């Protein structure tokens, strides 16, 4: 099935925060109406922010996340998350080789913010 | 580590 | 926080399926749009379905669970997720004692169906 | 990535119920330990119950639910949610042709009961 | 029920990290087996990371997070998601005050690490 | 239901 | 903003 | 179950 994929509610700012856990420099996109609203990049085996930003869903809502490696599109496992009806993570994670610890690059998108 | 998935082509 | 509250879609038909795991009669009432729309009434200590029906969520789209056991309501924990950006769950777990189980009515409601 | 695939804790009495939601009949095998533990067949369009059971994880606590429909795999989603660190749901999707709803079996797993 | 505790595996790196979206001084503590392993503390109304860290569950894997608002306790909701039986978020939200929007702080723990 | 039904193309 | 819950105690 | 019956104590 299709992962990294999310529907947000329309105009709202949401924010993106990108972690690495691999040897390899992780490179994630984030696509909002099919635009590319923010590329975080970096290395870390220590679950490092290699970025953060507050962006915006846009007149669709439609978030993709999209992670690669020296250009090799990882494998993403992804799910949607609502506490108290209100409060929203839609969480990323994904694998660049053959340990399958899915932790590569982790993505979290929180919103609404403010 | 290393390249990934996809080494050890051939034979 | 509320629990026990969910917003879906609206005019969308959903599932809601009921668990018991007590000593307790579990009376489950639930509200769309704040009438009620199903109730079931059962017990088990054995995970049994005491209930299971197709509503609709109507205008609003407001769904809540409530449960009770000998007209004390039950303190709720819930959540909602979503898997794929199409599946969703929303989930409520219930406690109507002291050894905080949380499973002595389980509620699970389910859309799209079909 | 791996999919309908839990490990619970061990010799844990658990609760698993499938759902059906496609004009093709479901076929629902819930493994324990590599082994098959409860088999279900149904069909339903209406989000019918076509089997709930308790089993136990053993000694492995691994449990897996594949889904297939006419002999075909089912593409399946799944991920398991925990509530007030106590509550454990274990949720999978499946999708046994084109329109991509992924409830065609819905399978939950609950735990702990009683 | 309890919110913000989660038994996570022993002796395992775990990254934490909070957001703050609140007028007031957000101040997050961090709890391993009942010991204070981190505070953060950051003011931000976007979502700002007031603070990231690698911690150890330590022998008992407890761990639990408290949120405080000049020294007022904020009232928490949480739930752990496990993706591909493997990787982990344990979630928190937070409200101090009355809009119920519980982003006040986001607190976000991720395992395994590496 | 097969074949022609409800595809999912959304045409 | 504010000091939050708790203002307004009283009549 | 009620009173003295498997409170959730641990005692
Ligand atoms: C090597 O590039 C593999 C890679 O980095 C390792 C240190 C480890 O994090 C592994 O999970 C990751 O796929
Ligand atoms: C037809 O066999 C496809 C099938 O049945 C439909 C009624 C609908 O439930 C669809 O999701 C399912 O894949
Ligand atoms: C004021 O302290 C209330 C507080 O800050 C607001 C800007 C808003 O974020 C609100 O949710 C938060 O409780
Ligand atoms: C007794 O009434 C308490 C009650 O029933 C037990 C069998 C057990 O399910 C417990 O969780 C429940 O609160
Ligand atoms: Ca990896
Ligand atoms: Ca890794
Ligand atoms: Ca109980
Ligand atoms: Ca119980
Ligand atoms: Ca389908
Ligand atoms: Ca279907
Ligand atoms: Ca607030
Ligand atoms: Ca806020």
């Amino acid at each position: 099935a299709t992962q990294g994929v999310f529907t947000l509610p329309a105009n709202t700012r949401f924010g993106v925060t990108a972690f690495a856990n691999s040897s390899g420099t992780q490179t994630v996109n984030v696509l909002v109406n099919n635009e590319t609203a923010a590329t975080f990049s970096g290395q870390s085996t220590n679950n490092a922010v290699i970025g953060t930003q507050v962006l915006n869903s846009g007149s669709s809502g439609k978030v993709q996340v999209q992670v690669s490696v020296n250009g090799r599109p990882s494998d993403l496992v992804s799910a949607q998350v609502i506490l108290t009806n209100e409060l929203n993570f839609a969480l990323v994670g994904s694998e660049d080789g053959t340990d399958n610890d899915y932790n590569d690059a982790v993505v979290v998108i929180n919103w609404p913010l403010g | 580590k290393x390249l990934x998935k996809x080494l050890x082509l051939x034979l």
